[PDB]
């Protein structure tokens, strides 16, 4: 589980590429899951 | 044609979709082939 920019959910695919793809979560060519991505918004709302 | 041009190129999952098919055309020509040099060793061996 971790938070990423809306138009990032591309990336959490299968031997995808992108930075976060790369970087920070990669998922592999072979993976077995899924995935679900939503706006938590209201509860990332700090002033900072 | 050239695999490493393909290699250079794709992302990943979208390299191993042509790779797939690139390989998927060479095996069955290899396979024609080899079943092409099996025939002709049929003939050839008959006359062998």
């Amino acid at each position: 589980s971790f938070v990423i920019r809306g138009d990032e959910v591309r990336q959490i695919a299968p031997g995808q590429t992108g930075k976060i793809a790369d970087y920070n979560y990669k998922l592999p060519d072979d993976f077995t899951g899924c995935v679900i991505a939503w706006n938590s918004n209201n509860l990332d709302s700090k002033v900072g | 044609s050239v695999l490493n041009d393909i290699l250079s190129r794709l992302d990943p999952p979208e390299a191993e979709v042509q790779i797939d098919r690139l390989i998927t055309g060479r095996l069955q020509s290899l396979q024609t082939y080899v079943t092409q040099q099996l025939i002709r060793a049929a003939e050839i061996r008959a006359s062998a």
